[PDB]
């Protein structure tokens, strides 16, 4: 519930490190934007959401999360930026355009996750 | 091609 077993700082240390991250990803706008904001099956007009994914998420929500401190691990907000990238994953089936937005923002970002989840796990 | 519209960044049209 509070401290999983590793070690566990407050939400704000978390951030340090993981908005830091997100926000390597928020410079590939083009390919974080769609994230940026909830993934509106809408907007989109896939009705199909929450019938693949499972757990949405978007880089609004985590934006958000790790920002207002609805955290406590760092690896659930990585759990939660990679399960967003996911959605772009094996719900565009691959071959589309947020693909390549993904591919970035999970790029970059375990890129960004390497001083974070080595400095907060 | 592309644009934004219908889905993400999708939209391919073709037709």
């Amino acid at each position: 519930g509070s401290h999983m077993r590793k070690k566990i700082f407050k939400p704000e240390e978390l951030r340090q490190a993981l908005m830091p991250t997100l926000e390597a990803l928020y410079r590939q706008d083009p390919e974080s934007l769609p994230f940026r904001q909830p993934v509106d099956p809408q907007l989109l007009g896939i009705p199909d959401y929450f019938d693949i994914v499972k757990n949405p998420m978007d880089l609004s929500t985590i934006k958000r999360k790790l920002d207002t401190g609805q955290y406590q691990e760092p690896w659930q907000y990585v759990d939660d930026v990679w399960l967003m990238f996911n959605n772009a994953w094996l719900y565009n089936r691959k071959t589309s355009r947020v693909y390549k937005f993904c591919s970035k923002l999970a790029e970059v970002f375990e890129q960004e996750i390497d001083p974070v989840m080595q400095s907060l796990g | 091609g592309g644009a934004k519209r219908h889905r993400k960044v999708l939209r391919d049209n073709i037709q």
